[PDB]
């Protein structure tokens, strides 16, 4: 009923939320099309690679806090899986 | 003769063609792009809408709508105009102006939602839509109505039955809203007896649901580049109870794969289409499937992705 | 020694009014020394194929210092490692098996332990 590094996983969850930007996700759509934007090297930069290091951090993170008996625990737990489904509802059915 | 009475009725008796320089020349590709709108969803448009008519519930004044960013969306827009309907697409606004103007050059009329909030934007417009009147609009719902396994239980199952002359052992198929694979095991399994068959289900290692749905695992989609499959959620057409085996591609097998059908095959192929042939040739390196007939659905043609990287070197 | 000295500026040339988040993010970093780029720099430049090569070295500090060093989860730097060609190890091909050494000597590890046998297949 008492944290401990459980609370430098609730900092970056909220922390995470400025990497949820509109341009974030329609990157990693882009790139689901085919379209990720090109380098001048050749090759292409990789947006959706992005996104899903994003989604592994509040993946873990909800994790760490998923059974933490505490109001505060619970509160960035729903936040996280907020965004998760902020992320997971964009993609579902891309594309078919 | 034969003589058509509209374009949707024009739908399969696609080619099964001989893989040749890919894998050990027991590979059979079924060319889906061979079709009237030129994808596998091709059968679908016009097998849904014809059960709609069936049903009773398209009548005068009823119009169609579905939220659909890819194939469905083109195969829908070509029933409609070739059988007199009037449809809204619901979709992203990240889908491209090449895209919309095919579209529209089929008459479908398009709604665009916000890009950020992707398919369930496009998803929660068209429900808004029909809302508004649930008596003039009506939705297709592709991921679940059963209609869509229907045709390919009806036609793509049969014609690789017949094809084959019986002697499919494994069939392989991406799965998007999990149709194909549905029906054609169903015909091919209960119709015609042949539990034997080995069903093979294609999805994308970074968005790997139906592997996750056969463990029990809780199910944690992600993105992925295999457009068409991988919807990252369990469709209610497809039946879990019929897969028998899931393999993952990922993004760079099924380029190279899909490449590889171009210039090794001379078949235009999407990404698509490469991954369910990468899937075949991981099959074969198992010995057990060295001496097996695998017939694998190539879904749609390069051409209509002209635009990305699938076009790269 | 900056990523611009290494490999000029990869960008499309095009205003920023018209660039990507990663084609903004790397005009913000390209001048930015090796020796000084953050955490979530490094992971990200790694995952980007931003000459690999170069930036062991700064990896391999980080690392012995912290191994599960990362900005949005611990052992992202080694999650982001794990996606190295291992062909573009060209001068620096002795510098990441010392990497490699530190990486198979740890206990508390999950979805990571893939990634770390996944680093043990690039060569």
């Amino acid at each position: 009923l008492n944290q401990k590094q459980e609370s430098a996983i609730k900092k970056i969850d909220n922390t995470i939320k400025n990497a949820l930007k509109d341009h974030d996700i329609i990157g990693t759509l882009k790139d689901m099309d085919g379209k990720p934007v090109p380098k001048e090297n050749g090759g292409y930069w990789d947006h959706m690679q992005e996104m899903q290091n994003t989604l592994r951090g509040l993946r873990n993170h909800a994790d760490t806090l998923k059974n933490v008996n505490n109001p505060e625990a619970q509160a960035a737990y729903g936040r996280a899986t907020d965004a998760i489904n902020k992320i997971e509802s964009a993609l579902k059915g891309y594309g078919i | 003769g034969k003589i058509f009475e509209d374009n949707s009725l024009t739908i399969g008796h696609t080619p099964l063609v001989r893989l040749n320089r890919i894998g050990n020349g027991r590979i059979l590709a079924k060319v889906e792009s061979r079709n009237p709108s030129f994808s596998v969803k091709c059968r679908i448009g016009a097998n849904m809408i014809w059960d709609a008519e069936k049903r009773g519930v398209l009548k005068p004044g009823v119009e169609l709508v579905e939220p659909t960013s890819g194939n469905t969306g083109i195969a829908l827009a070509y029933v409609a105009a070739a059988r007199g309907y009037k449809l809204t697409l619901t979709m992203p606004e990240t889908m491209s102006i090449e895209r919309r103007k095919l579209l529209k050059a089929l008459g479908a009329n398009l709604v665009l939602t916000e890009g950020a909030k992707g398919m369930k934007g496009a998803i929660q417009k068209a429900e808004e839509i029909v809302a508004s009147n649930p008596e003039k609009y009506l939705l297709l719902q592709q991921f679940s109505n059963p209609a869509n396994p229907e045709i390919h239980e009806k036609t793509t199952g049969p014609e690789i039955w017949e094809d084959t002359d019986g002697q499919v052992d494994v069939f392989i198929a991406g799965v998007g809203t999990g149709g194909t694979l549905t029906g054609v095991s169903r015909y091919i399994k209960g119709t015609k007896g042949k539990t034997d068959l080995i069903s093979v289900a294609v999805e994308p290692t970074d968005s790997p649901v139906i592997a996750q749905a056969l463990a029990g695992e809780e199910i944690k989609p992600g993105p992925h580049k295999i457009q068409g499959i991988g919807a990252g959620f369990i469709p209610a057409n497809l039946d879990l109870k019929l897969v028998d085996k899931v393999i993952g591609i990922t993004n760079e097998e099924a380029i190279s794969t899909a490449r590889r059908l171009m210039e090794e095959e001379g078949i235009l192929a999407g990404i698509s289409s490469g991954a369910a042939v990468a899937a075949a040739l991981k099959l074969q390196e198992d010995e057990s499937f060295t001496n097996k007939n695998i017939v694998v659905i190539l879904p749609s043609s390069g051409e209509r992705y002209l635009s990305t990287a699938l076009f790269a070197d | 020694i900056t990523l611009r000295k290494l490999i000029g500026n990869i960008n499309m040339t095009k205003e920023p009014e018209q660039q990507s988040p990663l084609e903004l993010w790397f005009e913000r970093i390209i001048d930015v020394p090796l020796e000084k780029l953050t955490v979530e720099d490094l992971c990200r430049a790694i995952r980007q194929n931003l000459c690999i090569d170069q930036l062991m070295p700064r990896v391999l500090e980080v690392l012995t210092k912290e191994p599960l060093a990362g900005e949005y989860y611990d052992g992202e730097l080694i999650a982001a490692l794990s996606t190295i060609k291992g062909e573009d190890l060209k001068d620096q091909k002795s510098t990441f098996t010392q990497i490699r050494q530190l990486i198979n000597q740890l206990e508390p590890s999950d979805i990571n332990d893939d990634l770390r046998k996944d680093i043990l297949k690039i060569n």
